[PDB]
């Protein structure tokens, strides 16, 4: 099957951060990685597609890389509404997985 | 005769009919020429 | 991209300074290179222009023999050698990069600086 | 390699990987739907799968997206004219597709360059990268800076947010050179064994037509391959599983 | 010093079995009774660079297998692209490096492709095509010392290898402890008469002489008494005068492109031009200009 | 000034030969040029 | 050589209020002149090239306009950010110079 | 243009494209086989992704 | 012969080669048949 590890776990960080978050998959998918963005009590919102692709009405600072097994979502300056929990789900095959979940907070 | 190549099978082998036409239409008329100019002089000739 | 000035302080007077302007990025090795000082209170001046290899370097007429720029391509740094440091060089210097705006239209101009370095000529310490 | 690379050289200067001896597998390789354009000129795209040639070119570069339609024969434009020139009687055909998945990462990708005016229009197939200075008409120069004597090198800033005509295409150009030479390249099709003194169709190293088969007590040398006729009409060929 | 190129030369074109065919062929061929640069190899004296061509004819008499190698170079000093051929003692060596030459390159007794492997006549032909380095061999055995032997051996293709240069530079490898010859191809059209066998018997340059150009013409190398019309004489226009009228006022397109109040679409203005010296090229000489695309006339010619 | 225009002279180029297996002296043979074009 | 004239050197103005820039050049460059805005303590930032084209994220209330020797930078409406020191910097040629500097302040 | 009458206000979806399919359409063919599609690689008929 | 213009060097000077062809292939085949009829015209007048 396909597995994903995320890092951090959970992380804070001040308004304007760098804040980057690895997904890496079982073995190379490259190409069906999916970032999501959840808010606590809220459904999960779409933000990267193919794992470097970026959805409409999604902002600018938000963006993704990788390929093969390393992936990355990386936001250039963290905003006060960007504390959430992110997940990496990747499309590779089914049974489709998720990763642990990467909660962002303000410090 | 003004195309791309010479041997008929080519064309018709290598790009496909919609366009292929335009190129052997242009084998046909040159050939067609040419076998017509042969006829031609074998009937002048022929009368001599 | 970024771009990396460094090397200022308090120097004394009549002495000599190199200062550093780092490159990354872009490919440095396709721009000229611009050192502009600001002293404090006053406005902006040019100081010197370096070709994208360095084989052609000038100066602006007040630091004409004083100061020597120099660029390695190799490592993409930029320098600035000033020798003989007086109170009238006692200014913030930038280090801007060249090129031109996104495409055509004519004109070459000052796109991304760097961060700004102080040089104070001061016998004080 | 050359479509799962990883460094897409410049359009200036773009690269030139050449292909050959080897069998080529075309079909599958563009049964794919990634690639947006697929415009073949020479060949009708379908049929690539079944042709012979003596030898192909790979050229890869990157130009946004107004450009790919540039790339072509008989087109003008500045790419056209100054990075990448097509002859008109161009055999082969051009591959494009976006890399917003791989470029322009999120703050202004600057290590893709553009080749902008250079002195005369370029000459088909020729990667120029003399960008030592341009000059305008107007002598002053090797003072180089600022005036009528403008850098021709200017660089693609590529941005995440860049509409849809500015984003980065990587593309790949294939220009196959068909001759009556030994065909290094194929298509990936087994074949039968021989049977002689019968009217059969016959394909040798890609060559068509029919005809029936006997064997020639006609002492080839060593490097011929291709009998021909007074008439220039093929007549005899040596067979390439067996001399 | 010089000598005369009598026949030598001729060398299979292509890939093709022609029985008792006389073929017509245009291609890089060795002009018959050219002259060939004659250098030596006794005594002190030395093997000079030599400048390459579209093609270069390489024949050398060797009584002791002292020859072993050429230069192909535009440069020669490691800063452009640069192939070796070697041939010691049982291996042949090709190599494409940007090589370090001496200025005296000679063997004594970014890396790319490689490859390896008076009594005697090893004719060569090295000609450089649509970025594809070919090579043509032939070993006939002679016992005339002095020179080249008139007769007529065919030049099978030994070697084809793909580098695609600019060479333009040439020089020869020597071992150090036998004259070779050099001649340069030119774009002429053979009419080269095939036996039996496939072996190349003889061939006629169809524009050495008078003669020669009506056994092409006729396509026969006999040709029999009589008049046969060849070619078509022309004389050449030597000068070319350029005039024009002798009119004084450069046309005010300068207004046009500084106008102030350009006009809407619906009212558009139409200023007439005429009776003036008009200059277009210097005119759209600048990149502000976004379309440009001409019609009736190529835009560069307009001038 | 009235210029006339008179186009420049050229004509076939004939080879007179006695059959080759006699000889291969030959005489070359300009058609309606004349003997200074050459 | 060319020289650059800042009008006024100095000017303080209120929140929204239409401000006027003029540089004048010595002679006739009328393609070059570039507008740098500087907030103290910091680096400067191009807005303005060729003297009436605006850069990318710049504020649209930003404009310029000009050719020959007078050029002009203008807001439309001044912001609460906008009030720094601007320099008119001409491209024409070598030694490229700049103005004197124009400080614009709150009242 | 149908602006007007179509794109409400946040999305049609009721248009559709009918991408690849395995062969190019002859003339005038209304195709509406919409089973799956292959991609040379045998899987199918778990359709997904 | 539905050409441009029957002069060779205007269509020669004014355009480049790639539209070039197809004014200068109509010119050449029309050329070619009032040729071609001339000498099919002496033949036969030989004949007589
Ligand atoms: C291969 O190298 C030669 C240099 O030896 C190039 O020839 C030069 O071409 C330029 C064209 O602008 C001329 O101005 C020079 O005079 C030429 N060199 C010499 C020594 O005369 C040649 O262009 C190169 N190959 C190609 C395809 O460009
Ligand atoms: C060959 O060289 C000799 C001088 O050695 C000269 O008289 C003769 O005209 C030359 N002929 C050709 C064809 O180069
Ligand atoms: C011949 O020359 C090649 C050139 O690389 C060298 O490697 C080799 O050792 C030499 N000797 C033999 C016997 O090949
Ligand atoms: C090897 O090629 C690169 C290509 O840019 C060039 O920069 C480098 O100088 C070459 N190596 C040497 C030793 O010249
Ligand atoms: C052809 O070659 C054979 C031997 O291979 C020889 O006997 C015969 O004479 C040759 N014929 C010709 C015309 O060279
Ligand atoms: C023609 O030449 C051949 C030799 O090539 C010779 O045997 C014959 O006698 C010649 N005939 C005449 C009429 O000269
Ligand atoms: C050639 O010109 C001369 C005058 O220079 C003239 O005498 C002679 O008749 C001319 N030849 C012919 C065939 O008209």
């Amino acid at each position: 099957d396909i597995q994903l590890t995320q890092s951090p776990s959970s992380l804070s960080a001040s308004v304007g951060d760098r804040v980057t978050i690895t997904c890496r998959a079982s073995q190379s998918i490259s190409s069906y990685l999916n970032w999501y963005q959840q808010k606590p009590g809220k459904a999960p919102k779409l933000l990267i597609y193919a794992a470097s692709s970026l959805q409409s009405g999604v902002p600018s600072r938000f963006s993704g890389s990788g390929s093969g097994t390393d992936f990355t979502l990386t936001i250039s300056s963290l905003q006060p509404e960007d504390f959430a929990t992110y997940y990496c789900q990747q499309s590779y095959s089914t049974p489709r997985t998720f990763g642990q979940g990467t909660k962002v907070e303000i410090k | 005769f003004g195309a791309i190549s010479s041997v008929l099978n080519d064309i018709l082998s290598r790009l496909d009919p919609p366009e292929a036409e335009v190129q052997i239409d242009r084998l046909i008329t040159g050939r067609l020429q040419s076998l017509q100019t042969y006829v031609t002089q074998q009937l002048i000739r022929a009368a001599e | 991209v970024q771009l990396v000035e460094s090397g200022g302080g308090v120097v004394q007077p009549g002495r000599s300074l190199r200062l550093s302007c780092a490159a990354s990025g872009f490919t440095f090795s396709i721009y000229g290179m611009h050192w502009v000082r600001q002293a404090p209170g006053k406005g902006l001046e040019w100081v010197a222009v370096i070709s994208y290899d360095g084989s052609n370097k000038y100066y602006a007429d007040s630091v004409k023999g004083r100061f020597t720029i120099s660029r390695d391509n190799s490592k993409n740094t930029l320098y600035l050698q000033m020798n003989s440091l007086r109170a009238e060089d006692t200014a913030v210097y930038y280090c801007a990069k060249e090129g031109r705006p996104s495409d055509i239209v004519v004109v070459v101009a000052f796109d991304y600086w760097g961060q700004g370095t102080l040089v104070t000529v001061s016998s004080a310490s | 390699e050359v479509f799962n690379a990883t460094r897409f050289a410049s359009v200036y200067a773009w690269n030139r990987k050449r292909i050959s001896n080897c069998v080529a597998d075309y079909s599958v390789l563009y049964n794919s739907a990634s690639f947006s354009t697929f415009k073949c000129y020479g060949v009708s795209p379908t049929k690539l799968n079944d042709l012979c040639f003596t030898n192909v070119y790979a050229d890869s570069f990157v130009i946004r997206g107004d450009e790919v339609r540039q790339i072509a024969p008989g087109q003008t434009g500045k790419i056209a004219d100054y990075n990448y020139k097509l002859p008109d009687d161009f055999t082969g055909c051009v591959i494009a597709w976006n890399s917003n998945n791989l470029d322009s990462k999120v703050g202004g990708n600057y290590n893709y360059l553009y080749r902008l005016f250079r002195k005369s229009n370029l000459k088909p197939f020729e990667r120029d990268i003399s960008t030592e200075i341009y000059q305008a008409g107007s002598t002053p120069c090797n003072g180089v800076e600022g005036f009528n004597c403008y850098f021709p090198l200017q660089s693609y800033g590529f941005q995440p947010t860049n509409g849809v005509g500015y984003q980065p295409y990587r593309v790949v150009v294939l220009s196959f050179e068909l001759l009556h030479a030994p065909a290094t390249v194929c298509g990936p099709k087994k074949s039968t064994n021989l049977v002689k003194n019968k009217c059969v169709n016959f394909n040798f190293n890609g060559l068509t037509g029919t005809g029936v088969l006997t064997e020639s007590n006609k002492k080839f040398l060593p490097f011929q391959q291709f009998g021909r006729d007074i008439a220039d009409t093929t007549d005899a060929v040596r067979d390439p599983q067996t001399l | 010093a010089y000598t005369n190129s009598f026949t030598r030369g001729v060398y299979y074109p292509d890939k093709v079995f022609r029985s008792s065919v006389l073929h017509s062929t245009q291609d890089l061929f060795l002009p018959f009774f050219s002259n060939v640069t004659w250098f030596h190899a006794i005594h002190r004296f030395d093997n000079p660079v030599l400048p390459f061509n579209d093609g270069v004819y390489f024949a050398s008499t060797e009584k002791s297998n002292i020859i072993r190698g050429w230069i192909f170079g535009t440069t020669l000093d490691s800063k452009t692209q640069s192939l070796l051929i070697v041939n010691n003692a049982t291996n042949v060596v090709i190599k494409v490096c940007e090589f370090q030459f001496c200025n005296d390159p000679f063997l004594g007794v970014n890396c790319t492709f490689e490859y390896v492997s008076f009594k005697n006549l090893r004719e060569f032909v090295f000609k450089n095509i649509d970025g594809y380095f070919k090579i043509y061999s032939k070993h006939t055995p002679i016992n005339l010392v002095r020179d080249l032997p008139q007769g007529f051996s065919a030049l099978e293709p030994l070697v084809d290898l793909p580098i695609g240069i600019n060479i333009t530079r040439f020089q020869t490898l020597l071992a150090l402890h036998a004259a070779y010859y050099v001649g340069y191809l030119q774009p002429r059209t053979f009419l080269l008469k095939y036996n039996e066998n496939g072996t190349i018997t003889d061939a006629v340059d169809c524009a050495l002489d008078p003669l020669s150009e009506t056994k092409c013409t006729l396509k026969s190398f006999t040709v029999e008494k009589g008049i046969y019309q060849t070619s078509n004489f022309r004389v050449q226009p030597t000068e070319s005068i350029v005039r024009f009228p002798n009119i004084t006022n450069l046309c005010p397109f300068g207004e046009v492109f500084n106008a102030t109040r350009f006009a809407s679409v619906y009212a558009w203005n139409r200023k007439r031009i005429s009776n003036c010296v008009a200059d277009y090229s210097v005119l759209y000489n600048s990149a502000s200009f976004s379309t440009f695309k001409c019609y009736g006339v190529s835009p560069t010619k307009l001038n | 000034e009235i210029l006339d225009i008179t186009p420049c002279s050229f004509g076939g180029v004939s080879v007179i030969t006695p059959g080759t297996n006699t000889s291969n002296q030959v005489a070359v043979l300009y058609q309606d040029v004349n003997c200074t074009e050459v």
